[PDB]
């Protein structure tokens, strides 16, 4: 039995070895208690405000929408300490770990952004941080690896499997299965076994809460739609959460289309994958006809999680949220356009969300619409990639 | 069925059961079939066979590489079931248990999976990443097809869990030797709750451990990594591999008598 | 005649060719008028808040001062859009250019940070931006050069002289001397000919204004001292300005000591140079015994301006502000320490200010003192440099 | 003194003055001294000599490289003054003007600088980066040492500036041909305000430009880059350099008669 529902419709659950259930139960109880603790909320708010830099701005594009009836705002998570939305929830999870009396932190990372977030939070809060990262990713993310070590984190390459994110995810769970007594697993997205999809959403919810307050102040009404890229689902559910009960507000998630859905080289399991059971949850995923887990391809390393958060699969199933895909080329064009017309360098992940907003605008230029794109992170990290391609 | 008969027979001889584990298709279909036959001829009372999976998040480096080697041979679930049918056609009484990961069971339908297990002669299925909490559809499908659903009793298991494992489990109760991945009091309470005979697993790699488990009250012991290690260090020497596996298994089984 | 005093004591002035005086007079008049225009102030405030991300946090270090009686706060300019304080004043100068009816922007840059700031502001406000950069710096700052071009800016290598900042400064003035009719020169620091030292200070003044409000709210009193690195003097005067009349508040500027003042390889003209006349102003500078202008050496590319703002030389002369130096090694240690103990990666420039604060703390650990260090920028840009050295 | 005599003499011949500019020490001390002698022998009425400076922010690429070449020869201000003394010892009447940048004048004391100019025989000093607004100490020191402080009259100069330039200037008034760096109505008003004779500079590189300036009312014309260009394209040919410089200067001066 659990205190909270581990499922979102048919999606979710706690598919982990029996030995790990006590850890999940403990975490769920610690989370529920923390959520009712004014002292915990105050500490979390203080860190978000005075350390991370919240609230983040809501920027109105004044050039990219010229000639159309689209008004576009960008929620500036690129300005959060660390350069991405990842920082929000790691601060919350780090506080939870300390609440349970844990002194060690285990984290997985692909692009390394969550790894950096985990390392900075651990350095600030005095936690021993060890990070698992696929060997292939370590090779492609030397900068982030060095930042993690500079901040005192221990980076561990994972050579098993495909040597990428999913493999790092496995190693994290393997480690935790025998160290949960003193170590907390700081999962980086709104996926994995319950209570993680729930915890990550609640610790990223301020994105949507701020956006709502800011858009009401600036436009006097709610947006017609909020748009966010979907790798694992954390930045998107963070933006969506506070708007779920506002039926008039569209919720659009953008998965990576890679070289094109028809090529099979993409990372869009929600709309083009098949439901399976892996990484502790029942959710749509990238898998072979036999049931072997595959990797997600995208020009952006951050949209590499081969599955998707269960709440997104649920929101899609009931028609509350709509999911689409954007290709490498579409994301690249959005990246270049924002740089040149707004002076903001977006993360390639976030560029997928922007690319879809641009499409909504361009396809029907005379359609009056108020859109908000969650700019999940800055793209200084993608400068070289964009450079080599161009 | 086969487990109930095995334990009844072993009990009459006052001996414990020794059950080795190997990954199907490691290092190849042919060599794996030969490895399995050697294990049986050496004294294996039952078998624990793993179907190669891309992400064995419950296994240590040893089994991880066993799965990798099997994939290098192109071993698939379909071929594993062909191997299983052949093994059963050759050995009619030895209990055969599969070590699965949930997605391989869920992939083509849970009910369909257990139906296939029943048709090739499999006796039990242990789904590594399915805790009692998510076990309903798996145990139900298992029972409908006369397959024993294997449950895990952790070292820090509370009374509540003990009762569930004892009531839902069949064939044998898996007694975890420790936390982590592959690489006395609980035993008594399991018997009190009429649980399936207990088999201790994880970390068992020496004869004395097999004797310790049996004396503790367990019906036997399972050994995997210790077995797989013999395979991984004799790849270039097929014959010697079988010879060393035989010596190992014969030594472990002797400890159970 | 001018509307405002071009001098700070004996320092400052308008030492430019006769042909450029009309441009300076026009700029001064446009500035004075803009400063009295509520509409201009509102536009500037809107950009600072909704585009750049102001106000920036004032972060209390909770680990680096343990065991001492020093309480240290960091003014987080590293969280401003662009990653450094440079963004504040470029937004103001870009608005001034438009107020005068100018459509083109000329800028000089050494490390490239101001170049990036100028480019992003120009992209946002629709100005044609051309940036002069010493050829040597272009070679050492490929990332920043690409960011400028991505944002539509034209980067022009300067091969004359030593091919560094001062040479880029010359080229900018050469260009402006024949294009001031349609182009505005966006000077990057609180130096150069009047009215620039004044304009840049006023357009960076919010750093100190915010710090004062924030420290009063958090500690109920003013700091014992505010500390900032000094390259040209903009981030430091931005922090100092609002505190100048608060006699109890110490103002400490930190120049780069390079390999050591005694080696001659440093960038500390205020305290170890000699007053001269160059780049349109009378100020202390790096120069040979004959009077030829030299370059400033520092591990940090940003502290490369070979002279210093006239207001700093004045504040030092009357004893209101104190100036010190910090070596490459001291800055490197401060950089590593902040990364590991606070989870913040500081710019190597800013690390000089932090290094001095650390010295004030360590030299007299039982001295009760409330210090604020201006963290002028983030150091993701210095990761490779710190890596190679280490 | 020398300027007043030169213009008085030129006026009596109804001819304009041609004043070439070169960087002292470019491409070397010896060749520079020879270049200067050739200019004088070719018809130069006066000279404009630049002291190599690290940051000539008022000069275009041509002069920029002239300064660079001089620095390559290790030319310093001290050596420039030695050259100047020698030049004056050889040529007693030709007006000699220096093109300076403020720091070189301020370096060892403004008064001291003009005193040195007077002792070696220099006639005027133009400080490129000192506008009328900052000229007080420079013009005062110049006058105390009988040195003419050269002021710049831009093409878009207002009446206020015209009056200041006419009152503060001596020797000759510098008439800028355009804005930017090195590479009729104002003339009349300057005469109305008793300003020193006007010399047009910047962009003058052809004989007809020299004739146009004189007919416009100017007392003469200055040419720099055009002169320096002849030097920069004959480095490997010292003799031809002097030969081409002579032909150029003789042609320019002829246009002034
Ligand atoms: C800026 C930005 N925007 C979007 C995402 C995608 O994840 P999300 O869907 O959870 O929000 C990431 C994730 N990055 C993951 C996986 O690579 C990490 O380990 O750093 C990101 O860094
Ligand atoms: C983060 C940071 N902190 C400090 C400074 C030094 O200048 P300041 O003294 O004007 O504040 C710089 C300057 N950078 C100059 C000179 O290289 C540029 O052209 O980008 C900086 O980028
Ligand atoms: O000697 P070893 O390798 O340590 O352990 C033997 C494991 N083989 S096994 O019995 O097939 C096996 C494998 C993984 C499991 C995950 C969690 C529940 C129980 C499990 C049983
Ligand atoms: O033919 P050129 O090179 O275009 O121009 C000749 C310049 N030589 S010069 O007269 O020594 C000279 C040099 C620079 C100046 C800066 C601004 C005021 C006037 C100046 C006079
Ligand atoms: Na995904
Ligand atoms: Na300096």
């Amino acid at each position: 039995t659990t205190l909270l529902n581990p499922y979102f419709g048919e999606f979710g659950g706690m598919y982990v070895p029996q030995i790990l259930m006590p850890a999940l139960n403990q975490l769920e109880e610690a989370f529920v208690r923390a959520q009712k603790d004014p002292e915990f909320q105050a500490q979390f708010a203080d860190l978000l405000k005075n350390y991370a830099g919240r609230p983040t701005a809501l920027t109105k594009c004044q050039n990219i929408t010229a000639g159309t009836r689209t008004t576009l705002y960008l929620k500036r998570e690129d300005l959060l300490h660390g350069g991405a939305h990842k920082t929000n929830q790691v601060l919350g999870q780090a506080l939870l770990a300390k609440r349970m009396g844990k002194s060690e932190i285990i984290a997985e990372t692909g692009a390394g952004q969550h790894g950096v977030a985990s390392a900075l939070a651990s350095a600030l809060l005095g936690l021993k941080c060890r990070i698992y990262m696929g060997a292939k990713d370590v090779e492609r993310q030397s900068p982030n690896v060095f930042r993690m070590r500079l901040m005192g984190a221990e980076v561990i390459p994972v050579h098993s499997g495909s040597a990428t994110l999913k493999d790092a995810c496995n190693e994290a769970l393997r480690d935790w299965s025998g160290s949960y007594e003193t170590a907390h697993y700081m999962l980086g997205t709104a996926a994995g076994p319950h209570p993680y999809p729930t915890i990550v959403r609640e610790f990223q919810r301020m994105i949507g809460e701020e956006t709502k307050a800011q858009i009401l102040d600036k436009e006097g009404r709610l947006p017609d739609a909020v748009i966010a890229c979907v790798g694992g689902g954390s930045n998107a559910i963070g933006m969506f959460a506070d708007f779920i009960n506002d039926t008039s507000v569209g919720l659009i998630g953008v998965e990576p289309g890679g070289h094109g859905i028809e090529t099979g080289e993409h990372g869009a399991p929600l709309k083009h994958g098949r439901v399976g059971i892996y990484f502790g949850m029942k959710a749509p995923m990238m898998q072979t006809a036999d049931g072997q887990i595959e990797e997600s391809y995208s020009i952006s390393a951050g949209l590499d999680f081969p599955s998707v958060g269960p709440q997104h699969a649920y929101l899609n199933s009931i028609g509350r949220a709509d999911y689409v895909s954007i290709t490498d080329d579409e994301a690249l064009e959005a990246f270049k356009t924002l740089c040149r017309h707004e002076g903001i360098i977006p993360a390639l992940e976030s560029s997928h969300a922007l690319a879809h907003a641009l499409k909504m605008m361009r396809e029907q230029p005379e359609k009056e619409q108020l859109l908000v794109v969650n700019l999940s992170g800055r793209g200084d990290k993608d400068i070289f990639t964009v450079h080599d391609i161009l | 069925e086969r487990y109930e008969n095995l334990f009844a027979q072993l009990n009459d001889r006052r001996e414990g059961a020794f059950v080795p584990f190997v990954t199907l298709g490691d290092p190849g279909i042919e060599q794996s079939l030969k490895i399995i036959d050697t294990l049986i001829d050496a004294g294996a009372d039952a078998l624990e066979l793993g179907v190669p999976f891309s992400d064995p998040l419950a296994d240590g480096p040893t089994i991880q590489n066993a799965n990798l080697r099997a994939f290098a041979a192109g071993v698939t679930p379909a071929q594993c079931f062909e191997m299983l049918a052949l093994i059963r056609e050759k050995h009619p009484t030895i209990p055969i248990g599969l070590l699965m990961y949930a997605n391989l069971v869920f992939n083509n339908g849970i009910d369909a999976f257990y139906a296939r297990c029943e048709q090739v002669g499999v006796d039990s299925v242990l789904v590594a990443d399915v805790p009692v909490e998510e076990s309903a559809p798996f145990r139900q499908a298992a029972l409908r097809h006369n397959i024993a659903p294997i449950f895990i009793c952790p070292p820090n298991a509370d009374d509540d869990l003990l009762r569930q494992v004892a009531s839902y489990g069949r064939g044998y109760t898996y007694l975890l030797s420790r936390s982590g991945v592959t690489g006395h009091h609980l035993i008594e309470k399991l018997k009190e709750y009429h649980a399936a005979p207990a088999l201790q697993g994880f970390g068992i790699s020496s004869p004395e451990q097999v004797s310790a488990a049996v004396r503790a009250g367990a019906a036997g012991a399972i050994s995997g990594s210790a077995i797989v290690k013999i395979i991984e260090k004799n790849l270039a020497s097929p014959k010697q591999m079988l010879a060393e596996l035989r010596s190992f298994v014969s030594a472990m089984k002797a400890a159970s008598r």
